[PDB]
């Protein structure tokens, strides 16, 4: 549920930046992947993030897992929102991100 | 007024649905088929008819929603056309734009079928009704008809953006027509004063297709709760500081102008990659027309110059024949 | 023949309106409103008349006329149609085609509304007269008519372009029938041989409009004198040499040259449409397949007339 | 509301001119060419300005006015379009559709060209000035724009009726979009609410052409002061009583009756008299392409008909050159 | 000014009915030839008569005749209109101009 | 040659779908959408794939296959396009437009996306695998396509009609090319001579699309067993004589005469457009300058012909 | 499985006939009806029937039931395929079809 | 009247290439402003002057003054045509204009 070792995952960014961007790297800070994870996971292109982006985030599809279930999903988006949103906004900024 | 997402009441691409093939918070039914990018609410099939609602009742007193969507037709003429619903009842299936009669909300209906036969068609009409009003599908909804603007939201370049915002008992459309990709640049369309709707209710959309067919496609679906600035309360004692807010932001746009950068040589560093305009993609149906017969002339063309080289052989064979006597 | 440009009998774009509000060498009468690129002889107003005549006589006995026009309705049905005269004197205002009844000389009527009902029209009628014979409007001049023809030159996509030429005492009308913006395409439409006019008169054009409403624009008008060869004397040793002309045109292609290089980078320096071009290239290619077959019609001919002389061996 | 019709503020067909060859009780100005059917304002030709106003100003609160108009062009652009000003002085030459700019009164203008390059013409502005606000030429009065319907009125198969009110404050216009004969099918476009104009002012129209060029005729133009029911004073002694309007109508509707029989057997009686339909009339601009491209087709049918009967022709003559040298 | 004798003109009436209604009567009653008028002069064909159709009535063009000042035709239908026209609607019904 | 319908192996309109929702003798798999006159073998949607195949195999040693589809995408660019296959399994899903790879019989590919950047497409590609083939997706089957053509399919007014013949071991393609809406008007595409293919297999039709969309309908699909004239067996005195024949078929063509009759005063007793009329009639008019010019050639080779057998004399 | 009864059907023919034609006849000769069922069930228009134009006409809704079996229909079909049709052409005339 | 000092004209010249040209040239050569002249003000664009395109270069407004008569401009462009036009075929070319 967006834990402090989820975000600081090395292998899930280097997967994901993989194709993308062709410079595999050996370490970075954890501000630095947190910021590429920050950065990755918007899709629209706002600079922000959202329940429907973070639902992406948590339920994901690497390459057999069983898919999880909406309250579960709505549980967790609603206390990373309760917990990190501060301004009421309904977005996450790098700010508010930058806490947890 | 102050705007909060809310994700419960919304979906967006690029991963739209999930690895069961069903959209987070949203039931759909008829024939709809979500994709990762967009909903088909109703294919360019005959008799088709299809809804998109949300599970969960939502309780708004003032409220945005900003829906995408794309009516494609090969010909100019539409099949029936959108709905965006606000009802307290989802309507999974029905005869009114593919959901059922007799709701209890408001109702946008992107009318692209001239049923009444007046030619004041393709148009927008907003429709409250109260559960015990049955839609007039003859004549459009001429009655019922609040507001109603007119505008073309079929075979645009690029997709259609409206924005419909419930405020102080007062519902404003406001539609992008679809001729620039720029996102914030909405026109005003209607605007209803003083309609009662129901506190709590579920929002839906809903599509479906006559004889005539087009292809109804929803890109997005975005939902605000809207609140007055008094009514709000700020609570400043939650925030830190500005000083931590300057320190992160700085770094924030830093890592973006180096990633920028980093990208940068990558791109065309691997020639795999390729890109594709969005040009092409438009075509008008006069236009797509006059491509046709100018393409049709072309057989007429090779035809014509087969039989000028026919008639060079015969011409030829004369021409070497008159020798040979003498 | 030889052909030389008379200015005085001619006008054109796109300053054919002066700042006084007249057309030089050319008297207007009636309802035509003169323009800076065209004159409306007869606007789509119900019962509008209008006329444009020279002021000074001409005097030729071979001449040539290049009538660029448009007639535009709203309906699929003409008014009453343009004129094209040769006369003696000036019709102005009028009841045959916006001009007057009783003329002495030629007339070219280009009739888009069928009053005989004969299913005939649009039709050019071309009819002489010397000035005691009544036309016959309710008949659309059909026991007048010296020659008639069968166009149609309404709604076309082009400016219809039609060549009048009085050469050796024979009237010949060719019309293009305005599907295609060469100008120099023009199709046999009639003739008349062995037509006595006067020997000098005023050229002229004017126009009508009925119970319908067509719009009857003249872009431009354009007479040439004609003479023949032997007829015409030579000057010699009046002309300048070749070799300065060879001098000469070398530096002007040198400048035009230039000067669409130094237009080219002010161009897009300092800031048609889809579907229109698309009807365009349309046009074109029905140009084109007409070309060719036209082409193919002379091969054709070819041959046959060299199988002609292969019969009597 | 009661309505009085004004005549000095309005002029019908089909006698709108006189023998002079003027309006009566309007001056015009400009390109303009008064007939007896309609004045065409402005002209299918390059650069054209026309404008028709009133002699005497107008003292009216509330005020009801009717436009019936045409706009015809060949191509499927128009070029500036029609202005319907209630002023403080009368206009007459100007570079804002053939009237003078900074004026003090309200207009409505049919714009038919996008000068801004937002397609979101041809539409209805209506636009409200105090004499020292210059109008946005080449945005269409974007920034002015009080109110912004957009409707089609080009090249429409019957004449475009609409009708601007000001009542209460309150300028009204409803726009018949000339798709059907009927008069009374008036849909509403636009609302202006708390809007000031000057008691007194001028009743005009107005219309210029630029680049392109559209035919803009007015056929009608009618005038009526409004007044409430309340402020309306009844003196209803000039009303002698209901026995002599019983005594008169009836012998009206009967005179009425027993000419139309009158009438109906020498409609007939004599064959001179001719009909015509309204169809053949209206024609859009894609159907007349189509139309030009379908009669250019039959010069390649005539000439290939020609190309065959050529081969028939030498056909036969190599048949007949066969049995002659045996 | 729309007079008692100018409505009952038989000759005027006579003259408007030609080519229209071929039937050419010896004599009418005045109320009847006054109903061909009041039809005859609504060109519209709304059964009623305004300022507009008797500026027309008034400022006539039969086969000359100098034409009637602007300020005469105003005073003129003003007159009429203030006389007739009892209901205030600005038409002219034919029981208002039965009366004259 | 003699050829039975096989209503097994074939589907149609107007009432293709049942109410069950699924297709009589055929099973579809992906992203087929059928309905009640056509069926989407794969809408315009991104990465969709889609398969109709018959259910019984089909034992035929001579076949033809009459398929009308529709290919409309909104851009001037295909998606993958259509396939139609004779296998020996049923493919169903796969990455070889929507079917199966490693298939044992024959494939006919519309290709309309240049895998390759040769500018050669749309195109048509006939490929016959025997099972240990992958195929060359991103080259467009160019190494192995036995034959190929060019014919563009896409956005045109009218469906695209093909004919796919097996006979003597011989496999025809000929195409209509969807510019008129008469039936029996094919065009030659291409030919395979020689080639060996399972006996009985499965017939079947499959779509794919890629990043770009394309829908791609088919309206029909018409399978007919061929014969040989000499091989068929005929059955003599089994069928009935002409005399019934000829009393029957004139009270039919009387009934239906009636039946015309009785039609006429209910369809205007109980109550196409402009524009659509005109690009008709357009269309029509193109297709009779096609049919004269085939006339005319076929005039001149018969002239040809003529003078060959004129020369050894 | 098209019998000598299921053709001869007034009430069927009625009911297909019902909203194009505008005639309810009281009784017809049975070569009159059937000569309706074949025009009727003959949608491609080409006076000729088929199997799936048969299997159309069989397996029809009509205002529950129960679908039939693929096997029974093929089973009807070919049968009525292999006794009706002589020519072996695989369609049906009505110079075939008038013998059942 | 088509002088040898009109057509020497550097301000006139720079006029009418405003607009059209923005490239405001210092000094040129007479030939070359005689040059841009001649292309100026053939409109019909066939490299031919005549007596229309005469009496539009001579009689044009320009940025108040009087109309030159009707019968000056007709001499003046009759003594132009008998002088440089030798051909006799009623264009000016530039062959012809070069004299002068
Ligand atoms: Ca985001
Ligand atoms: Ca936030
Ligand atoms: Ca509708
Ligand atoms: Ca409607
Ligand atoms: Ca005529
Ligand atoms: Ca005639
Ligand atoms: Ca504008
Ligand atoms: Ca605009
Ligand atoms: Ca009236
Ligand atoms: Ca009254
Ligand atoms: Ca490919
Ligand atoms: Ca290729
Ligand atoms: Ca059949
Ligand atoms: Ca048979
Ligand atoms: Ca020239
Ligand atoms: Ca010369
Ligand atoms: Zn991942
Ligand atoms: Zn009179
Ligand atoms: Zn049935
Ligand atoms: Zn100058």
């Amino acid at each position: 549920g967006l834990d402090k070792n989820t975000v600081h995952d090395q292998e899930h960014i280097m997967e994901h930046l993989e194709g993308v961007i062709n410079k595999p790297e050996a370490e970075m800070s954890p501000q630095e992947l947190q910021l590429h994870y920050f950065k990755m996971h918007d899709y629209d292109g706002n600079n922000l993030l959202d329940g429907l982006e973070l639902s992406t985030a948590i339920t994901h599809v690497h390459k057999q897992a069983p898919l999880m279930s909406e309250d579960e999903l709505i549980n967790i988006i609603d206390g990373v929102l309760r917990d990190d949103d501060k301004n009421n906004d309904g977005y996450i900024d790098y700010a508010e991100f930058a806490k947890s | 007024p102050h705007r909060r997402f809310e994700y419960k009441y919304s979906f967006k691409g690029p991963h739209l649905v999930q690895s069961d093939g069903t959209v987070p918070f949203w039931a759909h039914a008829g024939n709809a088929i979500p994709s990762s990018d967009q909903i088909r609410v109703a294919p360019s099939l005959k008799s088709q008819r299809g809804s998109v609602w949300t599970k969960t009742k939502a309780a708004f007193e003032n409220w945005e929603v900003e829906v995408t969507f794309r009516v494609t037709g090969r010909g100019r003429i539409g099949a029936d056309g959108l709905a965006i619903w606000y009802a307290e009842n989802q309507g999974l299936e029905g005869p009114v734009f593919g959901s059922a009669d007799l709701w209890n909300g408001v109702g946008i209906f992107f009318d692209s079928f001239d049923n009444d036969g007046k030619k004041n068609n393709p148009a927008i009409v907003i429709i409250g009704n109260n559960g015990q009003i049955h839609y007039d599908h003859q004549n459009d909804g001429a009655s019922q008809a609040l507001a109603s603007c007119q505008r073309d939201f079929r075979n645009k370049p690029y997709p259609v953006r409206a924005k419909i915002t419930y405020y102080q008992n007062t519902l404003t459309v406001m539609i992008n027509n679809g001729f620039t990709p720029d996102k914030n640049d909405y026109e005003f369309c209607a605007k209803v004063e003083n309609m009662i709707i129901p506190a709590q209710g579920h929002f839906g959309i809903s599509a479906a297709t006559g004889g005539l067919a087009d292809d109804h496609d929803v890109l997005s679906f975005l939902t605000f709760q809207l609140t007055e600035p008094g009514k709000e309360p700020p609570t400043p004692d939650k925030e830190i500081s500005e000083k931590e807010k300057e320190k992160y932001q700085e770094e924030f746009e830093h890592f973006q102008q180096e990633l920028d950068k980093k990208k940068e040589e990558f791109q065309k560093g691997h020639p795999d990659l390729q890109g594709q305009p969005a040009e092409e993609i438009f075509e008008s149906v006069g236009d797509r027309e006059l491509r046709q017969v100018f393409e049709g002339q072309n057989r007429i063309h090779l035809e014509i110059k087969q039989l000028n080289r026919q008639l060079d052989m015969i011409l030829d064979e004369q021409r070497r024949y008159v020798s040979s006597l003498t």
